[PDB]
């Protein structure tokens, strides 16, 4: 049971948001995803090193692993 | 703790 784009999740766990993109990332080692925090919590705006995976509202871009994402609804 | 700092 792996995420889906659009899906609601928790990035970080301790995060709140949607999928929106899963892959590698260009400064980072492995397999990550791309979630849109519900607010400002955190670091980029859907991009990383000057690649956007995904278009997201500012300080709303999150990425993390997809073993560390979590869906919400219960 | 379920670890931290593996997001960006």
């Amino acid at each position: 049971r792996e995420l889906k784009i659009g899906d609601r999740v928790l990035v970080g766990g301790t995060k709140a948001g949607v999928v929106r993109f899963l892959g590698e990332t260009d400064f980072a080692k492995g397999e990550w995803c791309g979630v849109e925090l519900d607010e400002p919590l955190g670091k980029n705006d859907g991009a990383v090193a000057g690649t956007r995976y995904f278009q997201c509202q500012p300080k709303y871009g999150l990425f993390a692993p997809v073993h560390k994402v979590t869906k919400i609804g219960f | 703790g379920e670890e931290e700092g593996e997001e960006y």
